[PDB]
């Protein structure tokens, strides 16, 4: 039951070291440009503005997504959910498309010693929201076919301490690298 | 395309005999598994979600990694005798560079690590009385994974090379420019999936401490060993992560060319060797601290005493899990940081040792005024406890800057970390083996033998290291393989005699578990509480049953079991065995750990469709696990009965309470 | 827990926008600027502790906020204590 | 521990402020080390099982005599270690300048692959595998690396800073008597790490340094170039002590800023 949330709250905590350690590197090696991007001239700080929006939107979402499943109604906790991954979706697809525009330009992640702890916080970020929306698909599929059950409740409340810890990782990401990085 | 395989394994050599030795005793175990039980070794063992089967396959497991570790032991010690003389050794540099890699990193992750999370799968959820742990098919998909990665350094020294950088392959040796071999991939790719293992078995057992002990056992009431093991899962979760993100970062430079530790384009090559060591420390006392709990039960047992200081030991063992999170830069001290950031570390490092040394008084007044009997177990913790007090010295001299900035790579650090781990990880794994015996396999352990193996250890290791003290002394640095001072070759051939005493000792410990196995109707156990007994764990029958207790205990009182012999309600027949729920087992963790195996191999040598379909293969088999939905059972009331009736018959059989 | 939840949206809104202004269209000394995003930063981690993540004392009978103090101790100890060692390995790297 | 061993038995003013902070340590932690053996075994024997006299005294767990002792010698021992620590820490930090009347010679160090390599800036020697300086005059050592980390370490002198590619490190020892001093890399770099030894020729005064450098700058090959330090850098395992008359201006300089650009 509740061993299982609590299991997943201190794996989140080691995913706060994971990312502490992260953290860490791009502190070290934000000055370690060579020769290339400095960061400010790289961020584009609106494109993080709107990021940080549709982060929120879908914590906001899979909130709405949780206190739906505290009330016994499966339908409108899938839609919340469908809702959350849409905006999780479109994040991952904006942060591909922020690397992809990187990668082809010079300023890809071999480029420096900046841009390669760059792309490992912010890319390790992108790839655990990657995972909560596996995850999230497969809670998804396993609500429709068996309902808010005791397990999927338990995994919907783990899946909304990783969505939220993910949220907060990010707010300390944009605060971090994205917003310092721009002065 | 089978991409950067190709077909040299290791032909110019002569190693593979032992690649010829390792699949012609493989293939011995595939006949005598087909010439028995398969379908045994398969339903009970192999996808068992109990963590006495688990604890037992890791000790299994960290017993076979320590004969490969120990061979690499043996074949370093003999070249640091012949190199030292002037005659070249049969072992090259490009070998023997990864002899003492693969030593480091068999004997840290894969001898000690596995050695100390069985002792706590097997012991933890029956000292907190609880029927199993928080995570069972999570504690199966760690311990698969410890076995992905011992599978990977196996083949490391079949088909490739292992890294020729060091047990932490430190960043500009071990870069893609200057180790464009494979052997830092087989490292990396090894550590990050038994850094998954264990990082899993750490999340199981802090929840299954925290939450599964038995009603009524308080936080303070709880066995010192389940204490240790509490802030061994502790470190573990608040490091591995550590080792993880670095050796993700070190994949990242060696793959995709990026840059956090090389030399050239920005990276900074140091921040290795700060993460490195971040989790280095940290997983020094993730090895020490269980082994400490496994001394806190091993003496109140063998004493027949209370253990002295119950509160002093929890606070100590608090205390450096706290601490081991501000010593690590006493690794690096030569680096070259100021004076301030060396003499805060060294100064960290020192206060770190108080704890310990409040634990060794604790233990040696644990024994003042107490029955000792000398039981193999006990001789494991006096011996442990003078070699640990001689170790944490040298260690504590290592802890100044100033005697580091002259010691820093001598090998008088090689005596310290071998002192407190052979003295300390490997004295402990040994007694707990030995001490738990009983309460895993029913036998009890040839003691004949066992004090042979203790007495062969520690002389052997006494005369094994103290040499490399003094090697340490006369400037001897670590991994030297060809052309030694031959100012340094009495020492080396004196080591080598401890190498060899050493060898005898593990001989010793292997005719003891064969005399044991072979011996193992008498020395039946049959009460289930052998050498008295001081915890939960004892009230059990010496197999225990699956479920492990057929009623949770009350636990009024800190020493449960000594004060439920002494108070007399020690062994109760119930009134009613209610049906009690049990996981059931799941092969699943095999195949998320068989795509591991494929994952981390294909990825080693760049055979990308093949690691595509690994780590498919696993994500996908956890996607089907998450379907799985009959993953529990109710065992019947009848065979709790029946398990029940036979302990009781059995204790009957003695005195009958 | 609704109110709760758009609470938090509102203030995870006016304090994700207030740095962002104060990056984008400057209006600030380059000190308050960091002092401030840092404080809304924290501030905001905070709401999304409290609101979303419903930590609270009581719950799992402690060891919830007991577990998130820990782990953001060690947080603390392991980047100001790389930021310190590595700045001040830097510094003595240098050709100085 | 040799008595004649090179820290038990050191030749540098820096080693022997390390082996006497080395012996004070040894024995501050001796003094509460040999009782907890002392005890282990004497417990061990006079409480033993057999021992009828012994006291058996079971259930006897908190003691607040015991445990003050146990919680107060050993934090005592830490806070005169610490103190020790500090000072000795911050008196032997390799970048400290010795503080001495001669004026320090300045050798610049540069690990290769398996080799080490010595620039001499103001008497523009360059030697391979091998150092000379007189003794009694502070040593500045400027040590980076080529390839990868070493440890530029000479156990009779004392510390033995870390070299590191792109970075340099400052290392001051002094010699304070004559002779040949053993000087290897303590940072395991490859298959050649086993013959990164160099020797350390600590000659008896300013004379014999001069006639040693006269005997360097009477060496027909030169390092004017890169390329010559490039073809120097080719890895190999066991060189031999080789001299270099002139070296270029700022190759120290030049051989960091090959990484920092
Ligand atoms: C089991 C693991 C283990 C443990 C528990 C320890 C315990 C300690 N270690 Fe060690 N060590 C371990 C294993 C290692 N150490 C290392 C490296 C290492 C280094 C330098 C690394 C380097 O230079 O490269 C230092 C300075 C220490 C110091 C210490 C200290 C002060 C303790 C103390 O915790 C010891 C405490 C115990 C004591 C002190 C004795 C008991 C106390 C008594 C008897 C009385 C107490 C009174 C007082 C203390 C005043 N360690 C390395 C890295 C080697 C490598 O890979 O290169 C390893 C593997
Ligand atoms: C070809 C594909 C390429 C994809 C590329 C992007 C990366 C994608 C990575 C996906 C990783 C897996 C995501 C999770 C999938 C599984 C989810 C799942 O099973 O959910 C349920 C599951 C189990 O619930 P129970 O009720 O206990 O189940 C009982 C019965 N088994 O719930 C959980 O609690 C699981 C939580 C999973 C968290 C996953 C976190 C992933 C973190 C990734 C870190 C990456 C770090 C950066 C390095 C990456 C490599 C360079
Ligand atoms: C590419 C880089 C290298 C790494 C590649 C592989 C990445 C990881 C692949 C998956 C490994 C982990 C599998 C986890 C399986 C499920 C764990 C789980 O949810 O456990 C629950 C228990 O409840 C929990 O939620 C457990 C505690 C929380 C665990 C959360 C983390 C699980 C692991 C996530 C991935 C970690 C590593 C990611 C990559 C890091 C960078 C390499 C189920 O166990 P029971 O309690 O027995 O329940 C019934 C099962 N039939
Ligand atoms: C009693 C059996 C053992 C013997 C005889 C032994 C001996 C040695 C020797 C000779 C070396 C090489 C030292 C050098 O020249 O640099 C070495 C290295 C090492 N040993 Fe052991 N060892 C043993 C068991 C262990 C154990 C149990 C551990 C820890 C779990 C361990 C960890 C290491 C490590 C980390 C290294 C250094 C690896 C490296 O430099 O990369 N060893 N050992
Ligand atoms: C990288 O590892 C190696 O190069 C080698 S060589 C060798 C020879 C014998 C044994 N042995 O008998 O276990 C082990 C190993 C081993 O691990
Ligand atoms: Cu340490």
């Amino acid at each position: 039951g509740g061993t299982k949330i609590f299991g997943f709250w201190i794996y989140l905590m080691s995913d706060c070291i994971l990312f502490s350690i992260l953290f860490a590197t791009y502190a070290v090696l934000v000055n370690g440009t060579a020769g290339g991007p400095t960061g400010k001239d790289i961020f584009e700080l609106p494109f993080v503005l709107v990021e940080t929006f549709l982060l929120l939107f879908s914590s906001i979402t899979y909130g709405m997504a949780a206190i739906a499943m505290y009330k016994n109604n499966k339908s409108q906790v899938i839609s919340w959910l469908a809702l959350t991954w849409l905006f999780g979706a479109g994040f991952i697809g904006m942060e591909i498309y922020e690397f992809h525009h990187l990668i082809v330009n010079g300023m890809g992640p071999d480029r420096s010693g900046f841009l390669s702890a760059f792309f490992a916080l912010v890319g390790t970020h992108g790839l655990h929201v990657t995972s909560g929306l596996i995850w999230m698909a497969v809670l998804m599929v396993q609500i429709a076919r068996r309902g808010l059950t005791s397990t999927n409740r338990t995994r919907i409340m783990c899946l909304s301490l990783f969505w939220h810890f993910l949220d907060v990782v990010w707010i300390c990401v944009f605060t971090v690298v994205y917003l310092m990085g721009a002065m | 395309k089978l991409s950067l395989d190709a077909v040299p394994f290791h032909e110019p050599i002569v190693m593979v005999t032992i690649a010829g030795i390792i699949l012609g005793g493989l293939a011995l175990v595939g006949l005598i598994t087909y010439f028995g039980k398969w379908t045994y070794l398969w339903k009970e063992w192999l996808t068992s979600v109990d963590h006495k089967r688990l604890g037992i396959m890791y000790i299994i497991v960290a017993i076979v990694m320590l004969l490969r570790g120990f061979a690499d032991a043996i074949m370093m010690r003999s070249q640091q005798a012949l190199a030292s003389a002037g005659e070249a050794g049969f072992l090259p540099p490009h070998h023997y560079d990864q002899i003492f890699t693969a030593h480091g990193v068999i004997m840290i992750f894969f001898v000690a690590m596995p050695f100390v999370i069985g002792l706590m799968n097997l012991v933890v959820p029956l000292q907190i009385g609880a029927r199993d742990v928080a995570f069972p098919f999570l504690n199966n998909l760690s311990f698969w994974f410890t076995v992905v990665g011992v599978i990977l350094v196996n083949v490391s020294l079949g088909v490739g090379e292992f890294a020729q950088t060091g047990w932490l392959a430190y960043p500009p040796l071990s870069g893609i420019e200057y180790s464009p071999g494979v052997g830092v991939d087989y490292w990396i790719w090894s550590l990050q999936l038994s850094g998954i293992g264990t990082t899993l078995t750490g999340i199981n057992f802090f929840v299954t401490i925290l939450k599964m002990r038995a009603p009524g056992m308080t936080m303070f009431k709880m066995p010192v060993f389940t204490w240790a093991s509490l802030c061994a899962n502790v470190l573990i979760i608040a490091s591995f992560p550590i080792l993880t993100v670095t050796v993700a970062l070190l994949t990242l430079d060696r793959y995709l060319g990026t840059h956090f530790f090389t030399n050239d384009m920005g990276g900074n090559m140091m921040m290795y060797i700060n993460l490195i060591w971040a989790w280095g420390h940290p997983e020094v006392y993730i090895l020490i601290l269980p082994v400490f709990g496994v001394f806190s039960e091993i003496a109140a047992t063998f004493s027949r005493k209370r253990l002295f200081g119950y509160t002093s030991l929890v606070w100590a063992t608090v205390c450096i899990t706290v601490l081991s999170f501000i010593v690590w830069l006493h690794h690096f001290f030569t680096m070259g940081a100021g004076a301030n950031v060396n003499a805060f570390f060294g100064i960290t490092t020192m206060i770190i040792a108080i704890p310990t040394g409040v634990k060794i008084f604790n233990w040696l007044f644990t024994m003042y005024q107490g029955r000792i009997v000398f039981h193999s177990a006990m001789l494991w913790t006096i011996g442990f406890i003078v070699t640990f007090s001689v170790g944490g010295m040298t260690g504590v001299l290592l802890a100044v800057p100033g005697a580091d900035f002259v010691l820093h790579n001598s090998l008088f650090l090689i005596a310290h970390f071998h002192n407190v781990i052979i003295g300390g990880v490997v004295f402990g794994c040994f007694a707990g083996m030995t001490y738990w015996w009983p309460k895993a396999f029913g036998f009890k352990l040839n003691e004949t033998w066992g004090k042979r193996a203790f007495w062969f250890w520690i002389i052997g290791f006494f005369v094994a290291f103290m040499p490399l003290y003094a090697l340490g002394f006369m400037g001897m640095t670590r991994r030297l393989s060809q052309q030694i001072d031959p100012q340094f070759h009495t020492m080396l051939m004196i080591a080598a005699s401890g190498a060899v005493l050493i060898a005898l000792g593990i001989l010793c410990l292997v005719i003891q578990m064969y005399v044991s196995i072979r011996d193992r109707d008498q020395n039946r156990d049959l009460t289930g509480d052998p050498w008295g007994g001081r915890t939960l764990e004892w009230a059990t029958s010496s197999p225990p049953p699956f479920y492990n207790f057929a009623v949770v205990p009350h636990v009024h009182e800190r020493d449960a079991f000594w004060e439920m012999k002494e108070k007399g309600e020690a062994y109760k027949k119930p009134d009613h065995y209610e049906e009690i729920h049990m996981p059931k087992n799941s092969g699943a963790g095999i195949v998320i750990a068989a795509f591991s195996t494929i994952f981390g191999f294909a990825m080693i040598w760049h055979i990308w469709w093949l690691a595509i379909v690994g780590f498919a293969g696993m994500i996908i088999t956890w996607i089907v696990k998450s379907f799985d939905e009959d993953v529990d059972y109710y065992v019947p009331v009848a065979e709790i009965e029946k398990l029940e009736n036979q302990h009781f018959d059995e204790i009957t059989k003695a005195g009958l309470k | 827990s609704v109110k709760t939840y758009m609470t938090g949206f509102i203030l995870s809104i006016i304090l994700t926008v207030i740095p962002f202004w104060m990056v984008m269209t400057g209006a600030a000394s380059p000190a308050v600027i960091l002092g401030t995003i840092l404080a809304m930063a924290v501030v905001q981690v905070l709401v999304h502790l409290v609101c979303f993540l419903h930590m609270n004392t009581k719950s799992d009978e402690g060891w919830n906020m007991t577990a998130f103090v820990f782990t953001v101790l060690i947080i603390a100890i392991l980047v100001v204590g790389s930021i310190w060692i590595m700045w001040n390995l830097n510094y003595n790297m240098m050709m100085h | 521990s040799g008595c004649n061993s090179a820290l038990l038995d050191p030749k540098g003013q820096i080693g022997l402020e390390q082996r006497s902070l080395i012996l004070t340590a040894f024995g501050l932690m001796l003094i509460v080390v040999i009782p907890a053996i002392l005890m282990a075994v004497g417990f061990a024997w006079k409480y033993r099982a057999s021992n009828k006299d012994a006291k058996y005294s079971p259930n006897w767990s908190h003691s607040n005599k015991v445990e003050a002792v146990v919680w107060t010698v050993p934090i005592l021992i830490i806070i005169f270690l610490a103190v020790l620590t500090w000072k000795t820490t911050h008196a032997l930090e390799p970048s400290k300048p010795l503080a001495h009347d001669e004026k320090p010679i300045t050798i610049e160090v540069v690990s290769m692959d398996w080799k080490w390599f010595f620039i001499y800036p103001e008497q523009g020697i360059a030697t391979v595998n091998e150092i000379a300086f007189p003794a009694n005059t502070p040593v500045y050592f400027k040590v980076t690396s080529n390839s990868v980390m070493n440890s530029f370490f000479i156990p009779r002198l004392g510390s033995q800073i870390y070299a590191m590619a792109g970075m340099q490190t400052r290392l001051h020892l002094i010699a304070n008597e004559p002779g040949t001093y053993d000087g290897i890399s303590a940072s395991y770099s490859g298959p050649g790490f086993s013959g990164m030894k160099f020797k350390a020729i600590a000659t008896p005064d300013r004379a014999a340094f001069d006639q040693w450098v006269a005997k360097a700058k009477q060496s027909p090959n030169t390092m004017s170039d890169m390329a010559a330090f490039e073809k120097l850098a080719a890895p190999s395992e066991y060189n031999q002590v080789e001299y270099f008359s002139n070296v270029k201006p700022d190759l120290f300089a030049d051989v960091i800023n090959k990484f920092m650009a």
